């Protein structure tokens, strides 16, 4: 009763794209497969749903046609072609078992996977840049990541050993189109010039650690 | 790839071609021996509990010897022709009433229980010896059954006894349930390992074996098994397991459902069915048809039947589900002027021939209601679908897997118009029908012509 | 196309306490509609199903009622893991399904003090061609906190930025930092860079300030 | 000893057969029907992998209980015998490999008690091609 | 298992038997019988009629009987056993030459 995805990544508008979904545990034969998509901090809207044996698809009226669903029983897999890609369409997509098995007649979504995230931009992948945020009781730090594509990038200090005060807010996509956040730790001021702060952010989507200390 | 359905619309028919054959088109006779005991009257001057009890098991088994002694047998679909199916194990058991046989059987299988033998007839025959009597009641009871001194005190004695001898109390009991002639044969006729052992031990094809081996749970419906003997010291009877001379072809089921003209009034109305269905089985270049469908029984994609319940058709026959009115067979239905409702059921789905104004209905176990129908032969698959009303019968329909395919076409019925149709005909067909209706028109016009 | 209007759009309650939830259908189905689950960061949890059949493994606290166009969600006995959004699909007897707009399901914390804070940017960034000077709001409540920038007596508006947290776990307090980002010429020509914080808590509002160099 | 041994050899016989028999005038108009389809569609269900741990979930407390297969039909399932407790915690403990020291006679009558209703259930299996009517009560007392 | 959603509902059998004249020849006679014996069930609003007695079981004055050997026919049925003749419902029969 797991379902994990594959191929999720970024890719300007206009331009074709593949989601692979692959179920285990679970009769994936006789169930109707559902995808469905939430954009970040948006609500949810249908996507797709093929039949169980692949024969009868439907598409939400607002992507009809763009959207090809296909399904293969012998790869026990589920897949989503996706064409003439708009800039609305970023969203984080979920892929489901039917509630009901083998019913032409769809009903809801009943067993999902952590699901996949795709974005859609003009912007092409890019990897954050760092710039620190030093000082001039209780004081605090920072460090801000800058020009940076798609979200999210995971943020620690001294690789992680503080956990408390750590405070990451959330990127704004500056006119520029970028995303731009500063990260931000509250200590002790007498800490100052004490413990040493390395502070390291993770962006997978590059494949990249970028670490930085911040000294006055 | 292996099974799916076609419904057409011409004549209003169903067919489920995925079944795979399974014909007997041979017998194989086996029989199968428990050696007996002619005990000498027991005898125990003193009465312990457990004395009483292998008395009383002792006399549980005189009497189901004496019951065995006293039972030594001291719409298309009427033209098939019956046929003797005792005739081959009741033959084998008169082989065995000659005096001789007998001893030569328990010799030849005298040091296991199981051998292949030859009767006074000729024909070779496989025989057991799966329960043995002589043993557990002479050199285990006499021995210890001495006149005075019955020290039975072990219990478990009697325990022993009653499971090696229960199977053969039920024999007996099946004996004199069934006329000495029962089907299916329960196992205390012959045990399923042994039922494994006699198919692979047997003369037939590899593939064969395998292919009846593992699929015992039909051949029992398809087996037979009467009293032979219980000549000397042992109970022989006989066995009768099929022979699959045809195996490995694609073979189909048939269903029917009326034609009707859609007249507002229930009355004056015309209606025509398929009168042939049942089940197509391929064997030898021409089809082989069972016309009532209590002769032939499913298992998942394996069709076991009975041949003695089956013409053969030529295969031009299979033109019938495409053109009711070829020439090359005259396809073979039935006329009737009674305005009712029903419904049939197919491999994938069911046929309402909703007719009068009953309210008909397709609909899902969570659903409901999804599809109404008007007034005529329609067609609903299962795929959607599992509970079909009709009036007042609430049908399901076997959800196998299949695709099912819908063949549009304007019903045989409208080409025919009343006023001259016969309102009487089941054995009919399209050329009888055809030859009617010149002679109705015949008489009608040369009456009128000759003013 | 079938419409769903799902209401209040967001909704805030505290422990233990009762909400219910409403969800409209354009046009009439007799008993097809689920009650969907989202706990924040998670994949959506189906609440129930058929508006009245609940998806066994949960509470019993959910309950579902209604029919025609519009069904309802109640809950009893709020639980701090109830939090996240409540949704509705329906699916009336043929495709395209849909989901609702949404409700959010959060607590209040009946208010608590701000903290101030403020910092300049680094040092390579202004050879980088661009400076950003930062004022910082951490473990404030309400979300009525405005920090407006000077910079020689020269508000900037149209050019700054802010970011805020969501519920934390242990205070449970947000988290707002405003940025305001200008070229390094543009940087350089000013020299007093400030930060004035207005917030419920700080009747008085917070003056940060700072030099650059 | 041997009578505990073919106590226990009668029920492997008989869950091999069970095993190996796993199934996948006026009055001619009528239309007949397909009486074995929702149980048999109901089976086909169970026969997805996930329902029987959820059902035997369901029924490790009590012996009765509702439960809402995948298809959507809710059912009723009981759990009328219980062979795996008397024959986990009630001879394998007293079926040593070497100590097999069961002279206490009544295990086996007790065993078979237990087990002369299942044994029935897969004669009738194989006496009926799977398919009876009526059912004994050894299907449902 | 059965499902008895319709019940306490009063419902008869009908039994069936020849009519012929009565000329002294042996042949040459002409019999007519009420084709329709079998059961009659009511369920809603329209009788259930079962045509074969081999579908239907008795215990008492309650009759267990299974509906998949069953035609929903008009009420009006009821009326051919009273006046065959009555042509609201065409009464089956079936007419034969042979007296026995
Ligand atoms: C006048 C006419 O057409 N008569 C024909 C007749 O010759 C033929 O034998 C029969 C069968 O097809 O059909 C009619």
């Amino acid at each position: 009763v797991q379902l994990v995805e594959s191929g999720g990544g970024v890719v300007q508008p206009g331009r074709s794209l593949r989601l692979s979904c692959a179920a285990s545990g679970f009769s994936f034969s006789h169930y109707a497969m559902h995808w469905v998509r939430q954009a970040p901090g948006k609500g949810l809207e249908w996507v797709a749903v093929i039949s169980y044996d692949g024969e009868n698809t439907y598409y939400a009226d607002s992507v009809k046609g763009r959207f090809s669903i296909s399904r293969d029983n012998s790869k026990n897999t589920v897949s989503l072609q996706m064409n003439s890609l708009r800039p609305e369409d970023t969203a984080l997509y979920y892929c489901a078992r039917d509630r009901i098995v083998d019913d032409y007649y769809y009903y809801g979504m009943d067993v999902w996977g952590q699901g996949a995230t795709v974005t859609v931009s003009s912007a092409s992948t890019k990897g954050p840049s760092v710039f620190p945020l030093a000082p001039s009781g209780t004081a605090a730090l920072g460090c801000l990541v800058k020009d940076y594509f798609p979200e999210p990038v995971t943020v620690s200090w001294n690789s992680g050993a503080l956990t408390s005060g750590v405070h990451t807010f959330p990127a704004v996509l500056q006119s520029s189109g970028l995303y731009s956040l500063s990260s931000v730790v509250t200590v002790p001021s007498s800490s100052l010039g004490t413990q040493t702060y390395i502070c390291n952010v993770n962006h997978k989507p590059s494949n990249t650690k970028v670490d930085k200390k911040v000294e006055p | 790839q292996n099974i799916t359905e076609e419904f057409y619309q011409s004549t209003c028919s169903a067919v489920s071609k995925g079944y795979l054959s399974a014909l007997r088109t041979g017998w194989y006779t086996s029989v199968i021996t428990i050696e007996l005991s002619n005990i000498k009257e027991n005898k125990c001057n003193g009465t312990d509990a457990k004395v009483k009890l292998i008395k009383q098991e002792l006399d549980k088994y005189k009497n189901a010897v004496t019951e065995l002694q006293l039972l030594m047998q001291s719409f298309l679909g009427f033209l098939l022709g019956v046929g003797s199916a005792i005739a081959s194990g009741v033959a084998v058991c008169k082989v065995l009433h000659l005096e001789g046989e007998v001893n030569k059987i328990k010799s030849a299988l005298l040091s296991t229980n199981k051998a292949v033998v030859s009767l006074s007839n000729g024909v070779s025959v496989l025989t057991f010896k799966v329960l043995d009597l002589k043993n557990y009641i002479d050199k285990q009871l006499l021995p210890i059954l001495n006149k005075q001194s019955c020290s039975i005190s072990n219990i478990e004695t009697v325990i022993e006894f009653q499971q090696k001898n229960n199977r053969l109390l039920e024999i007996t009991r099946e004996f004199s349930v069934n006329a000495g002639v029962t089907t299916p044969v329960s196992t205390y006729m012959l045990t399923n390992s042994e039922l494994l052992s006699l198919i692979n031990d047997m003369p037939i094809t590899n593939d064969q074996k395998k292919l009846m081996s593992n699929n015992v749970q039909i051949v029992r419906q398809q087996s037979y098994s009467i009293m032979c003997i219980i000549k000397e010291e042992v109970l022989a009877y006989v066995v009768q397991l099929p022979l699959y001379g045809v195996i490995d072809t694609p073979c189909w089921k048939l269903h029917t459902s009326p034609l009707c003209t859609t007249n507002t009034k229930e009355g004056s109305n015309i209606c025509l069915t398929r009168t042939d269905r049942g089940w197509y089985c391929d064997n030898a270049g021409s089809v082989s048809f069972f016309p009532q469908a209590e002769t032939c029984k499913v298992q998942s994609n394996r069709v076991f039947c009975d041949t003695m319940n089956s013409l053969t058709l030529p295969s031009e026959v299979n033109l019938c589900n495409v053109d009711i009115f070829n020439p090359k067979y005259d396809c073979k239905i039935m006329t009737s002027k009674t305005d009712v409702s029903s419904s049939v059921i197919t491999s994938l789905g069911a046929i309402v021939s909703c007719y009068g104004k009953t309210k008909c209905t397709a609909s899902n176990k969570n659903r409901g209601i999804i599809k109404t129908f008007s007034n005529g032969c329609d067609y609903v698959s299962n795929k959607g679908v599992d509970t079909v009303s009709v009036g007042n019968t609430l049908y399901y329909v076997n959800k196998q897997e299949g695709k099912s395919l819908y063949v549009k076409g304007e019903p045989i019925i409208n080409f025919y118009d009343p006023l001259v149709f016969p309102s009487d005909e089941f054995d009919a067909s399209i050329s009888q029908v055809n030859e009617k209706i010149n002679q109705s028109l015949a008489f009608i016009r040369k009456s009128d012509e000759l003013l | 196309d079938i419409q769903m209007t799902q209401s209040p759009s967001s909704l805030s309650a505290s422990v233990g306490d009762r909400v219910t939830i409403t969800c409209q259908a354009s046009q009439d189905i007799k008993k097809y509609l689920n009650w969907y689950h989202q706990k924040p960061g998670k994949v959506p949890e189906l609440l129930m199903h058929d508006a009245s059949n609940l998806e066994t493994g949960v509470p019993s606290r959910f309950s579902g009622r209604g029919s025609g166009t519009d069904f309802t969600l109640t809950i009893s006995s709020l639980q701090p893991e109830d939090i996240g959004t409540y949704y509705c699909q329906q699916y009336d007897n043929l495709p395209p399904l849909t989901f609702g707009g949404g409700t959010k399901v959060e607590i209040k914390r009946t208010v608590a003090a701000p903290s101030v804070f403020i910092f300049p940017p680094s040092d390579e960034q202004l050879k980088s061609g661009t400076a950003s000077v930062v004022c910082l709001l951490n473990n404030f409540y309400p979300r009525e906190a405005k920090v407006q920038w000077k910079v020689d007596n020269a508000l900037q508006s149209g050019n700054s930025q802010e970011s805020v947290t969501e519920q934390d776990s242990k205070d449970s307090t947000y988290s707002l930092s405003s940025t305001l980002t200008l070229s390094k010429a543009d940087y350089e020509k000013h020299k007093v860079y400030a930060c004035e914080v207005t917030h419920q808590g700080l009747s008085s509002p917070v003056t940060k300030s700072f030099n650059r160099g």
